[PDB]
């Protein structure tokens, strides 16, 4: 068949699960050996052959269940396309820390870092749970 | 005075595809023109008056 | 027989994996981001007065 | 034949398109900010040098992404696309005021831009406190500049309003009660009234602001025996309802789309959706205090501010668990736009519980004026409304241009969005709890590892606003045209086809009394 | 809603115009008359340069920046005291 | 409402309308379809022999294959389902889905 | 105490509302201001829906108090039943053209 | 041709002029407020009066000559005209709960006391009385407007509208003197800035409401309205009433009250 | 102070801000519970291909979806109230204290019976000490006895500012031509950090707090040396 | 939805294109102001 | 009468966070209470008190701006 | 040779929803209770344990003499 | 009256696509590129 755009006021033929049969055939008009198949389908179904039902089927109906609900491999493109994506973020991030930011300040110098340490053990910085806490006083060293 | 809506229904009522706004004649196309002169006019100057108060003076 | 994703759907699955890792890695070590990591059981205190 | 059409629109279609490529190029401008943010908060130290700049820049983001972004995207463009066609009306009450609601926009987002390239620019927060945006603290045009922009966003959306709640109430066939209409219309029509009442007390308070900058009114200056804190009542008096305005329009949008995307007729407990934004609309009056508790008020007010608050987590838990019955039984079709459903059912409720802690005066204390706050508003309104948008947009796309977005390209977008605001937002709770304050333009260095991560992931979702501009391209490039929408029994608005022609409904419904 | 009147059955523009004239117009009349033997004039207050008044914290936009609107020198001392 | 042996009856009798329509047909379906049940055997086997008046064979196979849609993981309830309506696939002629290669992709 | 000199409706009242007015007071509705009043809507007694084109939009409300329309195109031709309850509806032409 | 009653609007440029016109006005406040100059002003000031008067003789045009307010349509101009005047109510609102905050918490820079030492308030029982027997009354006069206009009686309907007028008028010369004479300004602190702002207010909508009302007195004397159809004259008499309305609240709060 | 890669809250240093920890707890135990929930939910009703999609009986339901989240509510309430009563109740200050907002440092004023002030600034990070914090350090410290209860007066002299200390519980904002009120107690001695959290302008990231504890006696003594 | 096929196909290549140009509208004028920030920040 | 005066007790007249009020009230019964002692040649130590408590909970440049206004002739408080 | 036995075939949807709302309350308060017990219960442990043997000056003390303060040497 | 259709009820022409794109490249690209400017413009006033 050919769906047209105009037709949109005209009943449509869908393939839902949850809507098995569809307000009209798939296929509307008919060969000559199409008309004598809808002939002989008005006598016993014994006397159909299996290629005379399938086509009977394939006249009616657009897709089978099993074509309908068939799974993809489209997640396989999704992930990858996402993490190549991702991944290209990284490139103007690298871009970014080389041409945009300056130095960082000097409190992060691993002296600086390793005295403010000192410091904030001798004030017991968060001395209950956070911080102080891990570290033993008698020992001199982080907890284990 | 006297009732000369039904003149003006006529009028307005006339069906030579014009819109409202100029279906009284010459006095609307004028009055039309000279709001869009004032209103583009007026708003070119206040681009201008932005484009010079976004920069530092004496 | 094969749609887009039939064909190409584990070439963009390993490859976009492998970019993505590849150079978020490189990105998180090797180009001086400071993290500042907590320093227990990192860092061994100074003195400082 | 180009200005008649588009300068000189009457058409509910048209205008609502000029609305969407308004409220896209403004998302622009506020993603642009939002970037600026994070580039500055990326590494500790300084950036832009300069920290009246970053209090302009965070000021701006703010402004842009509701007023220009999210209210005219929701209400403006969704809403004059589909209310006259969910309704069978043949346009909006006022077809030519509607036009002028549009109109107003673009001169009143030229102020604002304005206002931050004059002088120092309005370094104030959203809030525009004083004394600090007062003609001392903030001399000079900017402040000034900042109010009428808010001004005409103000009119704006009170004439909008207006044609909506008339409308709605007016022009649905005669058959049709209140109780038959959809549930995205339910939620623009009380999002009006919210809009009615708040936004005049809005632009009394910016007045009295104005007077006190240049007529030696003293509202707010102690000197006169003016008060700072009556200002941020009447602020907070429109700014509370004006959050629930942000996102009811989205509420409406979900259950539209969840409902079609799992084969339902129709949404899971429908009067109670219509009480739940109802009670919404409501409660969102009498809360706008619990952005003040650390002002000095009385425990009793504060007591009452707490639990008034709390209440209104009922009727949302209702729509929630409403939306999740309309998933029960679905044959669930996996479209890009239902993913943006369902992340924003999961995020929203996230950001709805952090609102839940915050309503404690208590914890507040600790909390207030903190990236706790931060992480929290960006949870519903970067995974709520902006979720709620990209799922209205990609659901509603091809009625509006007759064409289909590529599916698999939709689907990366949502997966590289969700990574990158997730990254972006969920530390900045940590940041909050461990006391790092909001609008701070550098931190103890203590504060660094998350900041870093946070600004790490604004460029993720950088990377997918790019690749959604690409995705609209590509969609216009290949023209792939639409000819069969499922469900139009019950979805009124495909049954014109896509696009719909300029006019539509000329012959009205029929719908039988009984 | 009731004070001494009647009119229900049988009115409409003639009760209207009858309380127009009858009630509304006459009350402008007393009030007018009120108001006209309290006129003369007031005892310009003395002038103290309250710091809560005259507040100044930019200049106006018109003529010597000093200077409200409807000024009136009788009676609107400047933040220096009365004029001349 | 209604029990599961009047809820039966219903159906059966709705399909068993002599000179029930395609559309009458077709709506029985689509609404049946919509329920948290997979049909009894007596309602489908109404269902095909309506199928039968109506000279449609193609609807008669798509029919069955929405029973087994409908019960989906339980595996079991479609063997069966075909079990009982054998007498009936036969009579008629009726081939199943899996019979014409229709249960493959 | 009491002149004249207003105009009325029916002196004064011109274009679309002019015609409201007029229909009104024959008892029509060409501009479908009143809910229309279902029939039985059988086979036999269908609602009789008016148009001036060949399709008309329909929307079914199936039972009194249902919060959903049932919504779909009516063709010229024979009767059609609304997808939800059956319900007979048949197009029926013009009037509403003078 | 449409088979539903409402009105699909010709194309209009009003919308855009009165956008740009906004935007004249406010640029034009700040040209003004910032750098002296009252150009763009008078500039915006102008493309909105010429936008407004276009706009509404458009109207007047598509409903009294060309017939396009069905019944439809007039209902919905009602539901916008009373919805208008709800966000009027709520801007109000804004400046009395200005006045109530300051005014029942007086701070100590004002002396703690209310009203403010120094202020000398006028006598609510001289002018600002006369004024509320003002606005009474022509909230009388407008009734009879109304029900002459509704029993076709053109002549009253004119001369009750002419005397509404009037008062309307005398309200806004009494007002203008009293903001002459008073030994307060809008620079005394927050009792100045209070007072003027929420009268001022005021008195701006009893110039609008007075000059709607002088439109529909010349649309009587040129019979567009009929005895049923005259919304116009009906939305003029609510927003009327609601400048009345507002002038009591003010008046009860704070030239009485707040005294 | 925050330490590197915190999650939470700093460490209680009064009882109120342990009242809020635990309170915290409570109330994030219920956050968990209701989070996990919605997402199991979302999750069962996505993975399975057996349908029900006419319509379903919602006035039952409903209930449970109403009653539960107001029990809920309440259980989270009670507490919360408990404490904002206590965070207000009567106190008994040995000492009052008031603290001055400025663009962009803070004064300190200690006058129940000498008159004395000064300025705190921030330590430019040029002039930093080793083991000296970034930001947050100041050149003259509130110094202030240990395990007391303090009355704090809380104001500005120019616009708003607002003087916090998190591990203490203590945020209150500094509004010209206003004093408010609160109340501090330390349970320990040492230092105490917070910083200006009221957008007060340009260096308004740039005016910290620093609380330091200590013995009555040694209170007095500086006290002396100060005036 | 159904939907027609491409009346105007944008093949792999043509994506390739669009994109390309698309990232670089976004980047480059970004990245050509914060390059430059020095230079400004020497002001 | 009450020395060893430590600080301000609590006032229940003053019962909230917003002190503004306390500052004030006892600054004007300062003054008040000064101005009488002084018309009957009497002693200021009986207004000790007031003065105490205002200088506790009032901001040194609140009560210098309100002693330059007592001076001046335009303090607005009742004395 | 042998018939298959009839199975359900009504209700399964609300079959399969009866059982596992059950495991989603589990899970829940499941979380909850780790929340409870790894979490909250240890923190109040914490602070019991901190204050039970802590002495203020010997606190001050050490910090007294670890130089911190500007206010004792 | 007014062109109807796909590609025909917007203000932009979608006849082109490299045209379009060009088009939605200055369009998007000015609102992003908007905010560095204004950023710039502040630094440079000094
Ligand atoms: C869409 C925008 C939006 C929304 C919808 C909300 C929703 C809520 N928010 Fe939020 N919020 C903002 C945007 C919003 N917020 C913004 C911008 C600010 C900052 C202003 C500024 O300073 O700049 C703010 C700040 C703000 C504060 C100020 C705190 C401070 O500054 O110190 C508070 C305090 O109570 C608050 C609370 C709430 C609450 C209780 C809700 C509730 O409505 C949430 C209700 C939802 C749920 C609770 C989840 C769903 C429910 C269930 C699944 C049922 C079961 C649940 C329970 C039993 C709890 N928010
Ligand atoms: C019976 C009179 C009716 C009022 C009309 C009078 C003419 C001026 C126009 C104002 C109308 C608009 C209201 C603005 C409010 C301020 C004016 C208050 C009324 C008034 O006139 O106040 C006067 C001073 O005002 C002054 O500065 C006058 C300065 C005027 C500058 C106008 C300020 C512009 C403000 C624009 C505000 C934006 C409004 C937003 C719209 C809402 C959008 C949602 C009082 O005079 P005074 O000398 O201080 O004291 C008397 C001394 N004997
Ligand atoms: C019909 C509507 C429903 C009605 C619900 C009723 C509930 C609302 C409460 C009404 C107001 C009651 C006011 C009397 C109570 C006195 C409180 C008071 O007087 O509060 C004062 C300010 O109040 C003030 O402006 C009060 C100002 C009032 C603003 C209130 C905001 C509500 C506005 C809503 C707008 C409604 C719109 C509809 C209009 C038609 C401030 O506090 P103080 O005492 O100075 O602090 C003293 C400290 O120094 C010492 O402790
Ligand atoms: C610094 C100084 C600046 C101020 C300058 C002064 C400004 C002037 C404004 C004066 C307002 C005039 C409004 C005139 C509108 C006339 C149009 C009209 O009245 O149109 C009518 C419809 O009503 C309609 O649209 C209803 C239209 C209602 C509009 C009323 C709204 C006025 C609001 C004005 C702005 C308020 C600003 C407030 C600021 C806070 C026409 O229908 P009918 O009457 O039934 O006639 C038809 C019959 O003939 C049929 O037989
Ligand atoms: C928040 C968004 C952040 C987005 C990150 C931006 C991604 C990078 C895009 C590249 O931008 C270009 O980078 C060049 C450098 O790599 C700059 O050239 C500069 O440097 C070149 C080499 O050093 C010289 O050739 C040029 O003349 C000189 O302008 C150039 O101007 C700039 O446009
Ligand atoms: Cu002071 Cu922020
Ligand atoms: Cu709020
Ligand atoms: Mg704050
Ligand atoms: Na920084
Ligand atoms: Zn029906």
């Amino acid at each position: 068949s050919v769906v047209k755009s105009e037709d949109y006021a005209l009943p449509s033929y869908v393939d839902r699960r949850d809507y098995p049969l569809p307000d009209v055939a798939h296929v509307k008009n008919l060969s000559a050996s199409q008309k004598a198949l809808k002939e002989k389908e008005k006598a016993s179904w014994s006397s159909l052959s299996i290629d005379e039902k399938v086509e009977l089927y394939r006249l009616k109906f657009k897709e089978s269940f099993a074509e309908m609900n068939r799974s993809t491999n489209e997640w396989k493109t999704v992930v990858g396309a996402a993490m190549f994506f991702i991944g290209f973020t990284a490139l103007l991030l690298i871009w970014e820390k080389h041409y945009v930011y300056g130095p960082i300040p000097h409190t992060f110098e691993e002296e600086w870092v390793a005295k403010q340490t000192k410091r904030m053990l001798d004030m017991k910085v968060a001395p209950i749970q956070g911080f102080s806490a891990k570290w033993d006083y008698d020992k001199n060293e982080w907890k284990k | 005075f006297e009732n000369r809506v039904a003149e003006k229904q006529k009028l307005f009522q006339e069906d030579n595809g014009l819109p409202v706004h100029l279906k009284g004649g010459a006095t609307d196309n004028i009055l039309y023109r000279v709001t869009m002169t004032l209103c583009l006019g007026g708003t070119l100057y206040s681009l201008y008056c932005l484009g010079w108060a976004s920069f530092p003076h004496k | 027989a094969p749609d887009f994703h039939d064909k190409y759907g584990n070439a963009v699955l390993a490859s976009g994996a492998t970019f993505c890792v590849a150079v978020w890695v490189y990105m998180a070590t090797q180009i001086g981001i400071e993290w500042n990591p907590s320093p227990v059981g990192r860092v061994t205190p100074k003195e400082w007065r | 034949m180009f200005i008649n059409r588009w300068l000189f629109s009457t058409n509910h279609k048209d205008i609502g398109t000029l609305y969407l490529l308004f409220g896209a190029w403004a998302g622009m401008v506020g993603t642009a900010l939002s970037l600026l943010i994070r580039a500055e908060l990326g590494q500790p130290g300084t950036l832009l040098g300069d920290d009246q700049i970053y209090n302009v820049v965070v000021t701006a983001h703010a402004f842009v992404m509701i007023f220009f972004m999210v209210m005219p995207i929701m209400i403006g463009g969704f809403g004059n696309w589909l209310v006259p066609l969910m309704i069978g009306a043949p346009d909006m009450a006022f077809p030519r005021m509607n036009n002028m609601s549009f109109w107003l926009l673009p001169p009143s987002f030229l102020l604002l831009l304005a206002s931050s390239m004059v002088e120092a620019g309005a370094g104030t927060g959203w809030t525009v406190y004083p004394p600090l945006a007062g003609n001392l603290a903030h001399a000079g045009a900017s402040v000034d500049l900042t109010i009428f922009s808010l001004h005409l966003a103000g009119v704006s959306s009170i004439l909008g309003a207006i044609n909506f709640i008339t409308t709605i109430i007016n022009m649905k066939p005669p058959a049709m009660s209140q109780y038959q209409t959809p549930l995205f219309v339910w939620s623009v029509m009380i999002t009006a009234v919210l809009l009615l009442l708040s936004l005049p007390v809005l632009a009394a308070g910016i007045t009295m602001l104005l007077t006190d900058r240049n007529l030696n009114t003293t509202f707010f200056d102690p000197a006169g025996g003016g008060d700072p804190i009556l200002y941020q009542h009447l602020f907070w008096f429109f700014g509370h309802p004006e959050v629930y305005i942000l996102i009811l329009p989205g509420f409406g949008m979900i259950s539209h789309i969840v409902t079609y995307y799992s084969g339902k007729k129709e949404p899971f407990g429908y009067m109670g959706m219509v009480w739940a934004m109802m009670s919404i609309g409501f409660l969102g009056f009498i809360v706008w205090a619990h952005h003040m508790f650390t002002v000095g008020m009385d425990v009793d007010t504060r007591a009452y501010f707490t639990s008034a608050t709390m209440i209104i987590a009922i009727p949302t838990g209702v729509k929630v668990f409403s939306w999740l019955a309309t998933l029960h039984g679905g044959n669930i079709k996996w479209s890009p736009a239902m993913m943006w459903a369902l992340g924003f059912i999961f995020l929203f409720t996230v950001g709805g519980l952090t609102g839940i802690v915050l309503a404690n005066s208590s914890l507040d204390i600790v909390l207030h004026d903190t990236y706790y706050v931060v992480a929290h508003f960006h949870y519903v309104l970067s995974m709520g409304a902006v979720f709620a948008i990209m799922g209205g947009f990609v659901h509603w796309f091809p009625l509006f241009s007759g064409y289909t977005l590529n599916d698999t390209w939709a689907k990366i977008h949502f997966a590289i969005m969700f990574v990158g605001v997730n990254m972006t937002f969920f530390p900045q709770h940590f940041l909050g709890l461990s006391g790092m304050p909001r609008r701070y333009s550098d931190y103890p260095d203590a504060y660094t590892m998350w900041n870093t991560i946070s600004s790490m992931g604004s460029f993720i979702s950088l990377t997918a606003v790019m690749l959604m501009v690409f995705i609209i391209w590509e969609a216009f490039a290949s023209k792939r045209e639409v000819l069969t929408v499922d469900l139009t029994t019950t979805n009124l608005e495909w049954l014109n086809g896509c696009p719909p022609p300029y006019h539509t409904f000329e012959e009205p419904t029929y719908v039988n009394l009984k | 809603a009731s004070a001494a009147k009647g009119d229900h059955g049988g009115t409409g523009a003639r009760t209207w115009r009858f309380l127009t004239f009858g009630l509304a117009l006459p009350s402008v009349a007393l009030c007018t008359l009120n108001s006209w033997l309290h006129s003369g004039h007031r005892e310009r207050p003395a002038f103290i340069p309250y710091h809560h008044l005259r507040i100044r914290t930019k200049p106006f936009s018109w003529g010597d920046g000093n200077h409200t609107f409807f000024h009136n020198p009788r009676v609107n001392p400047l933040p220096t005291g009365y004029e001349k | 409402h209604e029990t599961d042996e009047e809820f039966d009856a219903r159906w059966v009798t709705y399909f068993n309308k002599p000179d029930i329509d395609a559309w009458e047909l077709r709506k029985g379906m689509n609404t049946l379809v919509g329920y948290d049940l997979v049909p009894e055997p007596k309602i489908i086997d109404a269902a095909l022999r309506a199928c039968r008046r109506l000279n449609d064979f193609a609807s008669a196979v798509r029919i069955l294959e929405v029973v087994k849609d409908k019960a989906g993981p339980h595996k079991e309830i479609y063997p069966y389902v075909i079990q009982e309506l054998r007498p009936t696939l036969n009579e008629l002629g009726i081939s199943t889905p899996e019979e014409l290669g229709l249960d493959k992709v | 105490a009491s002149g004249g000199g207003v105009p009325t409706d029916e002196e004064q009242a011109t274009g679309l509302e002019r015609e409201v007015m007029l229909a009104a007071r024959k008892g029509q509705d060409p501009y479908n201001i009143l809910a229309p009043k279902a029939t039985s809507g059988t086979k036999e007694d269908p609602n009789l829906v008016p148009s001036i084109t060949n399709k008309r939009i329909v929307g079914c409300i199936c039972e009194e108090d249902n919060s959903t329309v049932i919504w779909f195109w009516l063709h010229k031709g024979e009767a059609q039943r609304c997808p939800s309850c059956g319900t007979h509806y048949k197009l029926v032409p013009h009037q509403l053209a003078h | 041709h449409q088979t539903h009653a409402y009105h699909m609007v010709n194309p209009s440029p009003w919308p855009l002029t009165g956008a740009l016109s906004a935007l004249l006005m406010t640029s034009g406040l700040t040209m003004w407020f910032h750098f002296n100059s009252m150009t763009l002003l008078m500039i915006g000031l102008t493309t909105n009066m010429l936008t407004m008067y276009q706009w509404w003789r458009d109207v007047i045009r598509e409903s009294t000559f060309q017939g396009h307010h069905t019944p439809a349509v007039q209902k919905g101009l009602r539901y916008g005209m009373i919805l208008f005047i709800i966000s009027e109510v709520l801007f109000f609102t804004g400046f009395f709960w200005a006045f109530y905050h300051s005014s029942l918490a007086p701070t100590p820079e004002l002396g703690g006391c209310w009203p403010p030492t120094g202020i000398h308030p006028l006598n609510p029982l001289e002018v600002p009385l006369l004024n509320t027997s003002v606005l009474l009354a022509s909230g009388v006069s407008i009734t009879w407007a109304h029900h002459s206009l509704m029993e076709g009686d053109r002549k009253h309907m004119l001369q009750a509208l002419f005397i509404t007028i009037t008062l309307g008028v005398y309200f806004t010369l009494l007002q203008a003197s009293e903001y002459y004479e008073a030994p307060f300004t809008i620079s005394d602190g927050v009792y100045g800035s209070t007072f003027f702002v929420a009268t001022g207010f005021h008195g701006l909508h009893v110039i609008i409401g007075s000059t709607f009302l002088i439109v529909c007195f010349f649309r009587q004397l040129k019979f567009h309205f009929t005895s049923n159809h005259h919304f116009g004259f009906e939305a003029a008499a609510w927003y009327w009433h609601f400048v009345d309305v507002v002038w009591l609240f003010l008046y009860v709060s704070i030239y009485w009250w707040g005294s | 102070m925050a330490y590197p890669m915190q999650l939470g809250f700093q460490d209680a240093t009064s009882p109120i801000m342990e009242e809020l920890l635990h309170f915290h707890d409570h109330t994030l135990m219920i956050v968990f519970l209701i989070s996990s929930l919605v997402l199991y939910i979302i999750s069962l009703m996505l993975t399975t291909k057996l349908t029900h999609t006419s319509t379903m009986d919602a006035q039952e339901v409903e209930t449970i979806w109403t009653i539960l989240p107001a029990i809920i509510l309440i259980l989270i309430a009670l507490p919360s109230l408990r404490i904002l009563y206590m965070m207000d109740e009567i106190n008994n200050p040995s000492l009052t204290v008031k603290t001055m907002g400025h663009q962009w440092y803070w004064s300190y004023e200690y006058t129940d019976y000498e008159d004395l002030s000064f300025d705190s600034y921030m330590i430019p990070t040029s002039e930093l000490k080793p083991g000296e914090l970034r930001l947050l350090e100041v050149d003259n410290r509130v110094v202030l006895p240990m395990e007391m209860t303090i009355r704090m007066l809380v104001s500005s002299e120019d616009v708003l500012h607002s003087w916090a200390v998190p591990s203490l519980g203590l945020k209150t904002d500094a509004i010209p031509g206003r004093l408010n009120q609160t109340t501090l107690m330390s349970s320990r001695p040492g230092l105490y950090y917070g910083q200006c959290s009221e957008i007060c302008g340009s260096n308004h990231s740039f005016m910290p707090i620093v609380l330091e504890l200590v013995p009555l006696k040694y209170f007095e003594k500086w006290s002396a040396s100060m005036l | 939805i159904t939907a027609k096929p491409a009346k105007t196909p944008t093949s792999p290549k043509e994506q390739a294109i669009g994109l390309s140009v698309t990232f670089l509208s976004f980047l480059l004028p970004a990245g050509w102001v914060l390059y430059h920030l020095d230079n400004y920040k020497k002001s | 009468k009450i020395k060893n005066y430590q600080t301000a007790p609590f006032d229940s007249r003053f019962p909230n966070q917003n002190q503004t009020r306390n500052c004030w009230q006892n600054y004007l019964d300062f003054h008040r209470c000064e101005k009488a002692m002084t018309a009957k040649g009497g002693d200021v130590s009986v207004c000790e008190w007031y003065r105490r408590v205002y200088k506790s909970l009032c901001p040194i440049s609140w009560v210098s701006t309100w002693d330059d206004r007592r001076a001046e002739g335009t303090f607005p408080g009742k004395i | 040779s042998t018939a298959l036995a009839k199975p359900q075939m009504r209700g399964l949807l609300a079959r399969r929803l009866r059982f596992h709302i059950v495991g989603a309350f589990m899970v829940s308060l499941g979380f909850a209770t780790f929340y409870k017990f790894a979490v909250a219960e240890k923190r109040k442990k914490a602070y019991a344990d901190f204050y039970r043997n802590y002495d203020s000056m010997k606190d001050f003390e050490e910090m007294r003499k670890a130089g911190i303060f500007q206010s004792a040497k | 009256h007014y062109e109807e259709g796909p590609g025909k009820n917007i203000p932009f022409s979608v006849e082109n696509k490299w045209r379009l794109l060009a088009m939605m490249t200055l369009f998007f690209g000015s609102g992003f590129a908007a905010p560095f400017f204004i950023v710039r413009h502040q630094l440079l006033k000094k």
